[PDB]
RNA sequence: UUGAUUUGGUGAGAGG
DNA sequence: CCCTGTCTGGCGTCCTCTCACCTATGA
DNA sequence: TCATATTATTACGCCAGACAGGG
């Protein structure tokens, strides 16, 4: 299936090929409902809906049209484990060295 | 003379040495420090009049008001204990202070206010403490645990080897305040002194003393002392006390009053040194090689020229002598630094010193402290003049000054809590005398240099950061105080008070879940000492010496019963005598012996006063005088056991059970285990569950009545008299006339507390162990607790054991039973198991409390009401239905009605409904729906349980054989459990032995008088025997006075003893074997101990005879249908798709490191391949499996891990590219 | 399409 | 410039079981 | 209820590894 696993550096062209949507508020979620943050850190169409193929918001409730985007929703319609491979991207507005290559002695 | 349940049955007691000082009541160390925490103690000292005494009168800064105290109070509890513990509430009471606010005019220190006010305002709640020691913080019930910390005052540690990897010893100095900012002083291998505050960067210790105002020659004044060369008529001559040239080799020659005294090369002897103090010689003349290498003392400034020759601590060289010479200062002060003895390390720190003045000297202080932020006059000086010299932010109590005066040598013991500038000095001249040779250092573990923090002193500093953060409070709204229109609660709040002393018995590492299965356990978890908790040390970093046994420990803490694993050493157990000094060290009693004769009076220690005296040992023989009948007796002198004379003790130990603690000297025979066994044995003795039918321990130690008063399970009378006995709910007392008080008329009712839950899911039942119209005594106890037996301690029960190998089935340390100890339900013990259903309003509307129970058919309705919650009592198992608890729009509706856990059973003891006001109460707000259920599961014993005796002898029972298959002697009853002697040579715990013949021998005396009164004889056959029973071999302190027993208390007492007469072996002083011999000829068994036995399956002897007696054998509270456990298929966590961990969650076993390593080894790729990938986590992997092997292939299509896939995103998330290449 | 939350994390104690 | 104290980081046993406890603020 | 965003204790024991100091 697949030999050597290889490690390298993640360039900024790389790292916007990983992520699905850029991650703008920090709101958690609604805290008092059930629902989200539209577009928080917890985003619907950045990564996917809760529910499976379902728009969490309200379309598609049964199994026909698997990706349609309303603007009502702005959530995309696929599997509940389709947000764990799924990651965001923050758009640092000042530039940040790692840690890890600045402090590894 | 005996009180009326110890004439019921009273235990035959062996013990030769008679006892002065009886056992002090058990929980005294909890009561005594909470009972100085609240009480109105006037004149301050201790408790909750000490800080209030400290925070108030509260000034704000010239506002012109101030709050001043008067008196406090606590109300009543509005909730008594019990329907305290059944609702959930703290058992608090209410804090009534009054306070009185005084408010100024303009300038008046002096004036008199323009107005008061005063009111007994409510600041917090404080969790009083129940009368066993325990407390009930939210329904659950806490015990607060006595810390061992270090003591305040300094101490002089040396850490001699590991640094420098030279050799080279250092030596610091700590000086460790109960409240504020550590000093420590420290040398350095280049021989300098080097201060420290509060462990950060190293300073030169002088400059501390820059810092006290003194320049450099009051420093040198201080710490050295002054040669004087005299300027006289050539070379410049020295005084000279011969005392300096002590071990030095004479470098010139010595001469004076024209005769050569010593010459060059020979080192000065003491008798050169008494030559020179016969011949008067003080004054001799010096070569100028001599003054070459010393070092000046003090200024000296050239008078004409009107400047400086040379600097305090400046070595002198040739030209800087014929700079001073010529000028006119006659005098020269050097400073005499012996090599041997008076080194120069404070000469040597002031040339390392950057400093010169105080003013600098502050500044390198405060940029040491507090760096980045600028270093100015005002704010330098606050600084250090509050590090240690404030009242506010550095004390050292009553304790650390006693500490502090008494490692100084200082003659007084009461002083100031602050420092002082000779403190400090003083502090720093012990240290370099420590450097030179005279005095020594400290050690840690010195239980002298080790106090106890008990409950009352850390509630009592919990309520005073409490009380600061109030008055902080109280100064913010004092100066935005506007008057006269707030009264003393807009400027005071409740709430930090609370909050503070709610969060140390809540959330703490010393207020914890008591022990409770046992009356061992509960009166044993409240006599612990821990090492750790805030302030001290850790479990995983340290070490070998604090985990060790020190010499100190002889009668203040338990040598034996500590718990082993990861904490030995630091949870050590307080010994049975051993009380609590003044200050909180551990005190001692011992008998004062003037001259020959050992008085009677007794006169407590700690361990710095039992070091300079000479203390006896307990078992020593004296008679009849007190006179030691040897001329020599083993003593200890300085923690050294020793022999000494017959004459020149000072002291004796009290009695022979006071080194050891109340886990451990109720063992039988403890001076014939190993220790390791009697640690093992003590620590499995505070696990025993408490049977259903409690059984009186044949061989005891006499502890047992002490320990089952003290811990209060059982009902002790509070006023004698006669009982009137309604008793189904209450025992009544009508109380004799001399007991009871002119009014209030007052009979005694006393609730018994029922089958309930403890906190370890056994049943604490109380039991009334006294008839209708017979008369108590005070101080007699009235309803047997859990584990006890008319007053004593039952933890376990006594049965019949052979020694022997019985075809395997007791193969390492497994335990043989026979099947008539599982018919006569002696170990079937009652556990209680609390179940909670809440109905809380989560989403979608709230939940339903309904018996229309969904999906699920007429198998939901059924131990229920005809429509709802569980109904009273039946035999609910597991699956079952207790509390209807589901809501609507959760076919959409869904079953979360709280069931019965898998694999219990049980009855519905008990349903409490305190629930959202219309359930058809007293509770807080939040929570709805409320429903507890006590079931009560009855497990019984099956192959799988653990069992274990007193002595350390563990065994998981294997086979429940049949009654005829025992080994049976020869007059026909069958053993009931057999043990294995092969653990006896290894594990040397040979006590086991002798509680087995003696137990016999007990059971011996029980079967005579079973027969002589089951083939019922006339009572002076049975008091015949008795008294010969009684009396029985050496010098005893018993005997009895049997013949005025009335005719009937012989016959109760004798009804009382048919099952086996007991017998108190004490604790070191127990009974020898000749008496154990002589007792088995009493009975009629035979002497050795051993009884022929033949076997039950081939009815044959079995050779060489073997060992049957009766053993005390417990069943601990590991039982196998807690422990047994497998998961095919189920639940889960989130973040990984691996199963959950547990029990209680229905999960399976981590399959750790090494076993992976293990199968790694073999050559087990595939069952490793199933074992992390289809077993474990790879969803896909898993699902084919289940469907691969129910349609019947056995075949797994692995794919990759998820948790691996976790781990990619993990790193990946970081910077990281971490990719998988090519096909 | 026929149902649901601890793992998370701390502290304390225990077993081998 | 080669030894050198000194400072900073980085380890410290596996498996299991029971219990309790969880951010403040706020017009 | 719905955005606002971080301060007043110390008490391990080696054991490598890097760093300013000085003969
Ligand atoms: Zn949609």
């Amino acid at each position: 299936e697949f030999d050597a696993i290889k490690i390298a550096l993640a360039s900024p062209d790389m790292i916007r090929s990983w992520s699905f949507g850029e991650v703008k508020k920090p709101e958690t979620i609604n805290y008092r409902t059930f629902k989200p943050e539209r577009d928080g850190l917890f985003c619907a169409r950045i990564f996917g809906p809760v529910k499976d193929y379902e728009c969490l918001c309200g379309k598609y409730k049964r199994l026909k049209h698997r990706g349609v985007i309303c603007e009502k929703c702005g959530v995309e319609v696929t599997q509940t484990k389709v947000r764990r491979e799924r990651m965001g991207h923050i758009e640092l507005a000042s530039p940040t060295a790692h840690i890890w290559f600045l402090k590894s002695l | 003379v005996y009180s009326y349940t110890e004439k019921k049955r009273i235990r035959k007691d062996f013990g030769k040495r008679p006892q002065v000082l009886d056992v002090p009541y058990l929980l005294s160390i909890q009561l005594d420090s909470f009972q100085k925490f609240i009480e109105q103690d006037p004149e301050g000292q201790y408790g909750l009049e000490a800080a209030f005494r400290s925070v108030f009168p509260i000034q704000s800064y010239s506002g012109n008001s101030e709050l001043q105290y008067v008196s406090y109070r606590l109300g009543e509890p509005v909730f008594d204990v019990q329907e305290c513990q059944i609702r959930g509430v703290t058992y608090s009471a209410p804090l009534r202070v009054k306070l009185r606010l005084v408010i100024y005019e303009r300038e008046a220190p002096e004036g008199t206010v323009k107005d008061i006010k005063e009111q007994e305002v409510y600041m917090g709640e404080i969790p009083l403490m129940t009368d066993n020691g325990t407390f009930v913080i939210n329904g659950t019930e806490r015990v607060i645990v006595s810390q061992l910390h270090r003591s305040p005052g300094v101490f002089f540690d040396s850490d001699k080897g590991k640094t420098h990897s030279s050799g080279k010893v250092l030596y610091n100095a700590r000086i460790i305040p109960y409240r504020g900012s550590w000093l420590d002083f420290e040398f350095d291998p280049k021989d300098n002194l080097f201060v420290r505050i509060d462990r950060r960067r190293k300073l030169p210790a002088t400059i501390i003393l820059r810092a006290l105002n003194y320049t450099t020659e009051q420093i040198l004044d201080l710490f050295f002392e002054k040669v004087i060369f005299e300027i006289r008529d050539n070379k410049l001559q020295m005084e000279l006390v011969p005392e300096r040239l002590r071990g030095e080799t004479a470098s010139f020659d010595i001469e004076a009053n024209g005769k050569v005294y010593v010459e060059k090369g020979r080192r000065i002897t003491a008798r050169h040194i008494r030559q020179l103090e016969k011949d008067d010689v003080k004054l001799i003349e010096v070569p100028v090689e001599y003054i070459a290498g010393k070092v000046v003392a003090k200024d000296y400034i050239d008078e004409s020229t009107g400047e400086l020759i040379c600097a305090a601590n400046m070595e002198l060289s040739l030209d800087l002598l014929a700079k001073l010479s010529q000028s006119g200062h006659k005098r020269i002060e050097t400073l005499f630094t012996n090599d041997l003895d008076h080194g120069p390390y404070i000469s040597e720190t002031l040339r390392v010193d950057p400093t010169n003045d105080r003013l600098s000297a502050l500044v390198e202080i405060y940029r040491m402290m507090r760096p980045g932020e600028p270093p100015t006059r005002e704010a330098a000086e606050s600084l250090f003049e509050n590090l240690f010299f404030s009242e506010d932010r550095y004390d050292l109590s009553a304790v650390g000054r006693m500490k502090f005066n008494r490692s100084l040598l200082r003659e007084e013991i009461e002083g100031s809590g602050i420092l002082s500038k000779d403190d400090i000095i003083d502090v720093m001249k012990k240290l370099i005398d420590i450097r030179n040779g005279k005095g020594e250092v400290d050690d840690i573990d010195h239980l002298g240099n080790r106090r106890i923090r008990s409950v009352g002193e850390m509630a009592e500093n919990q309520f005073r950061v409490g009380l600061v953060r109030v008055e902080r409070a109280v100064k913010e709204r004092l100066s935005l105080g506007d008057l006269d229109t707030l009264m003393p609660q807009d400027m005071i709040n409740a709430k930090p008070i609370s909050a503070a002393v709610k969060e140390f018995f809540g959330s703490s590492q010393l207020s914890q879940f008591m022990d409770q299965n046992n009356p061992l356990s509960e009166i044993t978890h409240k006599r612990r000492i821990s090492a750790l908790g805030p302030g001290g040390l850790t479990r995983e970093r340290a070490g070998f010496e604090v985990r060790d046994v020190h010499p100190t420990h002889y009668g203040r803490v338990c040598p034996i019963e500590t718990p082993e694993g990861p904490n030995i050493g630091l949870i050590n157990s307080l010994s049975v005598y051993a009380q609590t000094n003044e200050y909180g060290f551990l005190e001692t009693p011992y008998r004062k012996v003037t001259d020959g004769v050992v008085t009677d009076e007794i006169h407590y220690l700690s361990a710095i006063e039992e070091g300079n005296y000479v203390i006896a040992q307990a078992n020593s023989n004296l008679d009849e005088e007190g006179h030691f009948v040897e001329d020599l007796v083993t003593c200890r002198s300085k923690g050294e056991s020793s022999l000494f004379s017959r004459d020149q003790v000072d002291y004796m130990d009290v009695s022979t059970q006071q080194v050891v603690s109340v886990g451990a000297s109720l063992i039988p025979f403890l001076e014939h285990d190993d220790a390791n066994r009697a640690l093992m044995g003590a620590n499995m003795q505070r696990q025993a569950v408490p049977t259903l039918r409690a059984d009186k321990p044949l061989v005891g130690t006499g502890m047992e009545r002490a320990v089952a008063v003290d811990s209060g399970v059982t009902a002790v009378a509070k006023r004698g008299g006669v009982v009137q006995y309604v008793d189904a709910s209450r025992i009544v007392i009508k109380v004799n006339e001399d007991e009871m008080y002119p009014g209030e008329a007052g009979i005694d009712i006393y609730n018994l507390t029922k089958y309930t839950r403890s906190n370890q899911n056994t049943c604490i039942n109380q039991m009334p162990c006294v008839s209708l119209g017979e008369p108590v005594e005070r101080g007699d106890v009235l309803a047997d607790g859990p584990s006890t037996d008319l007053g004593e301690l039952a933890l376990g029960q006594n049965m019949r054991v052979a020694f022997m190998p019985w075809n395997g089935y007791n193969f390492e340390d497994s335990i043989l039973v026979s099947e008539r100890v599982v018919q006569e339900d002696r170990f079937t013990t009652i556990h209680i198991q609390e179940l909670a259903c809440v109905s809380r309003d989560t989403k979608l509307g709230p939940e339903e409390i309904t018996a229309d129970i969904p999906n699920v058919g007429e198998a939901a309705l059924s131990k229920l009401d005809e429509s709802g919650i569980v109904y009273i009592g039946a035999e609910v198992t597991g699956g079952d239905i207790l509390v209807g608890k589901v809501t609507p729009k959760g076919s959409d509706v869904k079953d979360s009605s709280l069931r019965v856990p898998n694999g219990v059973s049980g009855t519905v003891i008990d349903v409490q409904v305190f629930t959202r006001d219309g359930v058809e109460d007293d509770l807080a707000p939040g929570v709805l729906k409320i429903v507890k259920v006590y079931l009560a599961v009855k497990r019984r014993i099956q192959p799988g349980d653990k069992m274990a005796g007193r002595h350390g002898n563990k065994g998981v029972i294997s086979k429940i054989n049949p009654i005829e298959d025992m080994p049976y002697d020869e007059n026909g009853t069958p053993v009931d459990i057999v043990l294995n002697p092969l653990g006896v040579p290894s594990r040397m715990n040979i006590g086991q032995i002798l509680e087995t013949h003696l137990g016999m021998a007990a059971k011996g005396i029980g079967d005579k008088i079973n027969a002589m009164l089951k083939q019922q004889q006339e009572v002076a056959k049975l008091r015949e025997f008795i008294q010969r029973a009684y009396d029985l071999g050496a010098d005893v302190r018993q005997k009895v006075d049997l013949s005025t027993f009335s005719d009937e208390e012989v016959m109760r007492l004798a009804e009382n003893l048919r099952k086996g007469m007991p017998i108190a072996t004490p604790v070191f002083d127990g009974a020898k074997e000749a008496e154990i011999k002589e007792l088995l000829k009493l009975g009629d068994l035979p002497t050795s101990g051993q009884i022929r036995l033949y076997d039950g399956r081939t009815g044959e002897q079995f050779e060489r005879p073997v060992t049957v007696g009766y053993m005390y054998m417990l069943k601990l509270n590991h039982l196998v249908d807690d422990k047994m456990h497998a998961r095919s298929t189920g639940s889960y966590s989130l973040v990984t798709q691996q199963p959950l961990g547990g029990k209680a969650q229905f999960g399976g076993q981590r399959f750790g490191e090494m076993e992976v390593w293990a199968l790694e080894a073999y050559g087990a790729a595939y069952t490793l391949q199933e074992m992390l990938t289809v077993k474990s986590d790879d969803v896909n992997g898993r699902t084919k499996m289940y469907k691969n092997i129910v349609d019947g292939n056995h075949q797994m299509e692995p794919g990759m891990p998820e948790s691996f896939n976790v781990l990619l995103k993990e790193i990946r998330s970081l910077g990281i590219n971490i990719e998988l290449e090519d096909e």
